[PDB]
């Protein structure tokens, strides 16, 4: 039995998560209690599950717990893999690690000088597998593959907010520059550093988990030529939250830019825009926390104006962006009085609307009319209909979401104008700065869309892991059928397919008597007993459950329908496109289909386009882990760390690896280590044939190992069992 | 843990936790099933509805009664009713709290056994118990001695009790109850051309009954004032706006409790069964039963019934005996309140039939526990 | 998945056909359901007049061609001409092959079973549609109204019909179809214009009387008072300039014509007026739901597009119903496309994509399949 | 004196003297009124027409029925029908002979009161009486014990009787009758394009119904042979000489009596109301009621209905019960016949509300005389 008296195990804790314990006896089969030795003393006994006979996780030998890849461990379970990263981060202060293809990075909240030119010059020209794990190792892998294969590459950075995704992308970008010298005629690195403060101001918001989080997929292309020398860059944007512009969750707030405007309303230039307060403005008052503790949004507005000035966008255009943003909030204050026969109206000289019409340079009478009524065209005649108060707020808020998304894209076009070059690229490396899985005790449309986006990236990752293993098996002349493929497309098809979760939400969005409760009733009728994946709480009819890769997630049905709406009447676009202001004609420079899609259908469009962009490039992968929530240097918390490992999905790739053949060793390394076990009569004139013969005597079952042309593959725990036999022979 | 308490009422279920002053859930024990054709292609649809969500769809639904004559007629409907109470109404796991249920005297042994079986087989209750409605409404009345007349929707019953001990040979169950008064009310409204035929229309006649009807202190006098003065008439507004005039029938429908001949029964009136069940008791204790006639159940909610029942018991009993008829205001929930009190007492854990007792001894353990 | 083999949706109107794709807000094609045929000889051999003309190209040749009507009283009279109307819609108007997209069609309640079967047969055998469906106009105009409960009064060119609905369920005994419709109002209008010597006899002249009807006529709020002001004030005579150039006066007829809907005795019918049929069909429903039908009287179809009709209907129903019921009439603009819009909504639902009679299902089950699919 | 007897039929009146083997007068209870004007000077028309002289003027007159749902709707038209029977048909003064009239069970008190009032205050009758249709058709059948189902044009009632005594708790009234079958027949003929809309056309559909329709023994079997073999198709010449073809509708129409859901009723079928009426009777008499199911009234004159009824009751009753149905050859003339039997009975001469008796107790003398 591997349950001996020197073999430590792992016992759960509601605090330390996992405590190591040492066996005081050799466990015998059918024993119902096991005697253990904790770090606090031999004061513990262990009752074995009397229904399944389950024993605690065995600890790995001391010769295996010191490595830079989790794949080097024999036993592959949460206690062992959490501990391996923990000791590295605490004792050796190691931030990087490998999980097969994946690089992992634990944020040390402490200036590390492993980014000096002297480390860059030591790693340069050498093999990434001979070097220690580092951003430079995956960056120089991608550079080498781009030059050798003549094919574009992409590094996918993901994790929680504050985890180092931005920070790791800057180090990767610095390396891409230094590996080809410099671009002093373009200064792409300075322009990228000037873009990020203005991009996060318009694209990030405050959340209950973090004072600042990104709400979209940021994608930067780094271009190179035939000399593979960096010549320029481009900024791409995807999966942007639309609901945020209008709706705020409790203890959260809108995009930081909106409050930068609000805090700066004291200055004479912003005073002309007649900006008031965040409690008066609707798209901002809802959250209950307009200001962030320890942060001054007026100092951030000074920084973003300097960053715009470094990018070279005119101060006249900056003030134009501010004037538009002041306008869309005055528009949010336009409230409609209810009328008879499903109608509404606006008060005479309504002050938010008179200010809006003056700021946007449009006629009040036309703006008032196209909101008190709506147009309906036919093949014979045009007609005008009354519009309900609820239809008018939905149209106003869909219009506000649309015109902000156009303004965002306008700003991103100027960022591209600064980053691009007249010199054509021969090749390019992408960096994707996307997020991890999202879960809470109550989940909304936003969390659903975030998890749907993670499932697609996970499918690509799952396929790649299989593809590379299959290529390694074929190279070692080992049957592919011996590895199993674990994917997640059923969870994807459940959401986007016909009559799936998303298509029933679009159907309930178009139906005139559809409701959040009627959608929930449709989901219970269509997927409850037709998909074991789908689940439903018994003591409620307001929520539904979906199996996602990381864990199952429960979503509250209420709000989904309202948030999916994005329809806006084209006459309301026309009266703003005819603005006397110079910017609005350039914001709305086919539209008839686009102005009728739902948010969910726009999100699906965006995600599939990003998925095919990442499918064209050769992919690489890195995970960012935040070790605590107190922002303390080198402070590790097991509760936060195991949650991060789950969000990053790495506990499932470690499991796929363990279910297959994780540990693997060349016949010569195997011989060098276990020659002690071999007798003079056992050793042959060939070490390969020696190792094949003695391994079949040491381990009688033939499914425990796999013989290659150059290396032996092993199941989980089998190398630890050999090390146990090696130790038991010595003593 | 806090035990759950529920009255299995034949037309109205009450439910809550032990210690609650009043039942936190109350609804009609009605399943409603569609009777029309869905012509809206691609809409949200349900199979059958329960209580208030059946009553809001009357007409389009035809209505059912899982209990009749105080006994269960369909266990598949009762399973849905119980599911509703636990997860959809009280939102509580039945595996967490014990379940006290109720029943009328002279209820079949098979009805109690199958009710016991379902609680442990499908709802997986840790422990349960079935209590006679009478003893519970006497606990709510707060005396150790007294005869209860409990009259519900589907059954009416007399139970004399002394020093906490019932007299099982003296009890008298009667099938005349509030449903038969509703069925008679349709016939006597049809005499003025106000006919009704659907179960959805029967619910409107039932409202009319509960709103307008009352017991006469002297029928012959009330018939004479209805014929001569005619001032007893009331107009009622039906759901489509039309008014109907209801008078004379306002005292004739409940008078059936004292005169069962109206509906062709050979059975004696409610006062005569209270008198006869006291006469079955020992002569030394009758005086204490006459001093403690407890009214109970929703059919005892007729204006004037306590004064009549008195004139009627005083006419049968000796003139030396002090006839007293007590009627607890909240008669509709007297049984539930008594269950909520009983389930709270530290001296009730022995009565809880545990799952382990059911699994070992079989469903007939419920009878051994009770007797 | 912006591309869906987007279904085609069409209302087979007895005097006016509408068609388009699902998801179009309005019918992109609309024309008179008229086949015109020449009644004169060719003055030359190179004349070569088309054997038949359809819709607008028949209307531009009035008096030279005789106009027919492939539909009468809501039912098809000539299937060869309905094949010609359908062919026109597919390639000579929408410019689309019927083998690509499924087709939704429509009909009035109490339509004969053979009319539905032969319509389904021609679509699968002549046009070779992959899948098709046939929908009652009342549920479609209720989708366009946007409520799960109400009574619709649909009044077209060739048929009128009442249908009460609640919780998405209908009452098959309470429905009431009436043959009085916009064509009979046009025929009566010719008779009452003939009182001023304005005689009309051709179907080409009927079309001018039909324009006059749609342009000048209105429903009165009190007929006896409107007769008194017509006789005394005499300020109701509107001289309609005929297309040719004949200024012809129209006065009392501007209300006597549409009043036939409330007074069918003008045209010798024993049948009740439109308000009486809406009241009786509510009074056949169960007593609880009547209050919800009174709150939701939906007007639909082109014959309801008369000035004053909703206010008269509100008074006429209020005079019949109990005074405690709040009588509400629902009569928005453009009610002539309500049925089509409802078809375009239905064909766009994901839950409707399993309710398509397929070409294989027809080939296996035979023409009776359309009845199994409905009931 | 020789007493007069008349059945107030909702679509067909029968009349004659007590002692007549059959009603010497019979005609449709229809008043027809012109819906057109006068095309010539002179040629004076009647303001209203009665029975056969209305039927000969169809399309020129609109037909009205003074009785609906078994109750009178217009008393001025009932006074017109009554005048016709006395002088314009029987040629006899109502002042010379007493009059027996007939009504259904569960008929409004006001209908009976106004009927007796008009006969004394206008026809000045010396004495009169009003008798339930069921007891009369049971006297005609010839059994002191038997449940009689009288299905006419506007009413259908299952009335059980034993040793003469009726059971008012088990009687059952049903509004489904021969008129609703005629209205349904118009709908199912409209499915083949044979539409009908006037009351004059409804009379042709009614002839078609009475001539060609029949009750299926097993609906599914007759539906399968109608679909596969189609031999049930038959022709019919309309007045104008046009032939129409009717098949399947011939059994679908009268099947509504066993399946009232065709016309949207929640109500049970005629066999279920017969069974439920026996199940409400005392257990000792059920065997005698099963042995004596009497068919009565003109809607029972459909072929196959007695064989279907026997099968349907045999499927509901215990297999030991001898289900014996009796369908008197003249089910149509059975109420009138029993009325003339009770008219020639010399003992009944004590049960006649006299003219003086009427004056004594206003219009409710008939109520006391009956009950
Ligand atoms: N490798 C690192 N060394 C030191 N500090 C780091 C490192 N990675 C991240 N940080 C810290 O994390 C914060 C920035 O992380 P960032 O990548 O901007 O987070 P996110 O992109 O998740 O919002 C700063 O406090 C920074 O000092
Ligand atoms: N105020 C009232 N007047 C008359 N009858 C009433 C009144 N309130 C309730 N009822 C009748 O009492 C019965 C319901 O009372 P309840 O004790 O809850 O019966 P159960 O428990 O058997 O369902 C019904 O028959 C109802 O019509
Ligand atoms: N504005 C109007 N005023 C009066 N009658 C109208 C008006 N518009 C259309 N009609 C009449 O209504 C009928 C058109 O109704 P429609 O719904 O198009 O019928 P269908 O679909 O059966 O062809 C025609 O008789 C037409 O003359
Ligand atoms: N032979 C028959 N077959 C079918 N229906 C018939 C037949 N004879 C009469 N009826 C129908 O039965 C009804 C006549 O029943 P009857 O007893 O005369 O009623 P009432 O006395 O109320 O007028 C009418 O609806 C008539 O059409
Ligand atoms: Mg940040
Ligand atoms: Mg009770
Ligand atoms: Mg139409
Ligand atoms: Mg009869």
């Amino acid at each position: 039995e591997l349950y001996t008296k020197f073999a430590r195990v792992w016992i759960p804790d509601p605090e330390e998560v996992w405590k190591s314990a040492e066996l005081l006896k050799d466990y015998k089969p059918g024993d119902k209690v096991l005697l253990l030795h904790l770090e606090e003393g031999k004061d513990l006994e262990y009752r074995l599950d009397p229904k399944t006979g389950e024993l605690p996780h065995l600890r790995n030998p001391d010769i295996l717990v010191g490595e830079n890849d989790l794949t080097a461990l024999s036993y592959l379970h949460e206690p062992a893999v959490l501990h391996n990263l923990r000791v590295r981060f605490i004792d050796s202060k190691l931030i990087y690690t490998y999980c097969g293809i994946v690089l992992v990075a634990i944020n040390p909240y402490e200036q590390l000088p492993i980014y000096g030119e002297d480390i860059i010059n030591a790693y340069s020209g050498q093999n990434m597998g001979d070097m220690d794990p580092h951003i430079f190792a995956v960056a120089e892998e991608a550079y080498k593959q781009m030059a050798r294969d003549e094919r574009n590459q992409s590094i996918i950075v993901s994790g929680e907010s504050g985890a180092g995704k931005t920070v790791s992308a800057k180090y990767a970008m610095r390396y891409f520059a230094t590996v080809s010298g410099s671009a002093s005629e373009a200064n792409v690195e300075e322009k990228v550093l000037a873009s990020n403060p203005i991009m996060e101001s318009i694209g990030n918001a405050k959340t209950t988990r973090n004072d600042n989080a990104s709400r979209f997929g940021k994608y930067i292309e780094i271009g190179f030529d035939k000399r593979y020398r960096i010549i320029g860059a481009n900024m791409r944007t995807y999966l942007l939250e639309k609901s945020r512009v209008v709706f705020q969750a409790e203890e959260e707030r809108n995009y930081h830019i909106f409050y930068q405007l609000c805090a700066s309303a004291k200055l004479p230039e912003f005073k002309m825009l007649r900006l008031g307060n965040a409690d008066s403005f609707h798209y901002t008052k809802q959250g209950g926390s307009p200001m962030i503790e320890g942060v001054d949004d007026a100092k951030e507005m000074a920084h973003t104006r300097q960053a715009c000035t470094l990018l070279g966008i005119s101060e006249s255009y900056q003030m134009g962006i501010f004037r538009i943003l002041a306008g869309i909030l005055h528009l949010g204050n336009v409230g409609f009085a209810s009328r008879d026969s499903d109608s509404c109206t606006i008060p005479p000289k309504h002050e938010p609307l008179t200010i809006f019409c003056d700021l946007m340079g449009v006629d009040y009478e036309e703006m008032c009319h196209w909101l008190c009524h709506r147009k309906l065209a036919t093949a014979t005649e045009t007609y005008i209909k009354p519009i309900s108060k609820l239809q008018a707020t939905n149209a106003r808020d869909a219009l506000a979401k649309h015109i902000y998304a156009k303004l965002f894209n306008w700003i991103v076009d100027h960022v591209n104008q600064a980053l691009h070059s007249a010199v054509k690229q021969h090749s390019f490396i992408g960096v994707l700065d996307i997020y991890g899985f999202e879960t809470f005790e109550i989940n909304s449309f936003e969390q659903f869309c975030i998890n749907y986006a993670n499932e697609k990236l996970q499918q690509q990752f799952n396929m790649h892991v299989f593809k590379l293993e299959q290529e390694e098996y074929m190279k070692e002349q080992i049957p592919w059928t011996l590895i199993d493929f674990y994917d997640n497309q059923p969870c994807i098809n459940l959401i986007e397919s016909k009559l799936g979760i998303l298509d029933l939400l679009d159907e309930e969005c178009k139906m005139p008597k559809g409701t959040d409760d009627t959608w929930a009733q449709k989901l219970y009728n269509t997927h409850l007993n037709k998909c074991a994946l789908f689940e439903k709480p018994r003591m409620s009819n307001k929520a539904f459950i979906i199996k996602h890769f990381a864990d199952k997630v429960e979503y509250q049905c209420e709000g989904f329908l309202e948030k999916n709406k994005d329809t806006v009447f084209e006459e309301q676009i026309k009266v703003l496109k005819s603005s006397k202001f110079k910017m609005l004609p350039e914001l709305f420079q086919q539209t008839a289909k686009e102005h009728k899609k739902t948010v969910g259908h726009q999100f699906r469009n965006s995600l599939h386009l990003l998925m095919e962009t990442l499918n064209a490039t050769t992919p690489h992968y890195v995970r960012c882990i935040k070790p605590n929530d107190f922002k303390f240097p080198f402070t590790f918390d097991e509760k936060r760390a195991v949650q991060q490992l789950r969000a990053c999905g790495v506990l499932e790739t470690i499991r796929i690896s363990a279910a297959g053949f994780p540990s693997r060793w060349t016949y010569q390394e195997f011989f060098s280590r276990y020659r002690v076990l071999m007798k003079q009569k056992d050793v042959l004139g060939d070490r390969k044939q020696t190792c094949k013969n003695v391994l079949e005597k040491l381990i009688l079952d033939k499914d425990k190992y796999q013989f290659g042309k150059t290396k032996i593959f092993f199941r989980a725990g089998q190398v630890a069992y050999l090390e146990k036999l090696r130790a038991d022979k010595l003593r | 843990t806090t035990a759950l308490v529920c009255d299995n009422g034949s037309g109205l279920v009450k439910a809550g936790f032990a210690g609650d002053d009043a039942p936190r859930a109350v609804f009609p024990s009605i399943v409603g099933r569609p009777r029309h054709q869905g012509v809206m292609v691609g809409m949200g649809q349900k199979d059958s509805y329960v209580g208030d969500e059946a009553q809001s769809k009357r007409g389009i639904l035809t209505l059912k009664y899982p209990i009749e004559h105080g006994i269960i007629t369909n266990w598949d409907d009762m399973e849905k009713i119980w599911h509703h109470t636990f997860y959809n109404e009280l939102r509580v796991a039945p595996e967490e709290h014990p379940t006290l249920l109720t029943e009328a005297p002279l209820n079949p042994k098979a009805n109690r056994e199958k009710m016991t079986q379902i609680m442990f087989e499908t709802f997986n209750v840790p422990a349960m118990y079935v209590a006679i409605q009478a003893v519970l409404s006497l606990y709510a009345s707060g005396r150790t001695t007294g005869i209860v007349l409990d009259s519900g929707d589907g059954v009416t019953h007399n139970v004399p009790i002394y020093e906490g001990y019932a007299l099982p040979h003296a009890i008298m169950r009667l099938d005349l109850a509030g449903r038969d008064l509703t069925d008679y009310l349709m016939k006597i409204l049809t005499e003025r051309g106000y006919s009704f035929v659907t179960t959805a229309e029967r619910e409107i006649v039932r409202d009319i009954k509960e709103k307008l009807c009352y017991v006469a202190l002297d029928f012959e006098n009330e018939m004479a004032t209805a014929a001569s003065s005619s001032s007893l008439e009331k107009s009622y507004e039906l759901p489509d706006g039309q008014v109907i005039t209801i008078g004379n029938e306002r005292f004739r429908c409940p008078e059936t409790l004292f005169q069962p001949s109206f509906i062709g029964m050979e059975s004696a009136g409610i006062h005569e069964t209270t008198y006869n069940s006291i006469m079955k008791c020992d002569i030394d204790i009758r005086k204490d039963l006459y001093a403690n006639n407890v009214m109970s159940g929703g059919t005892t909610m007729y204006p004037g019934i306590a004064d009549r029942m008195q004139k009627e018991i005083t006419a049968l009993a000796p003139s030396t005996m002090k006839i007293k008829i007590i009627a607890p205001p909240e008669r509709k929930y007297s049984v539930w309140i008594g269950g909520s009190i009983l389930a709270s007492l530290s001296t009730f854990q022995q009565m809880w039939i545990t799952k382990q007792e059911y699994d070992e001894a079989g469903p007939s353990i419920v009878h051994r526990k009770c007797f």
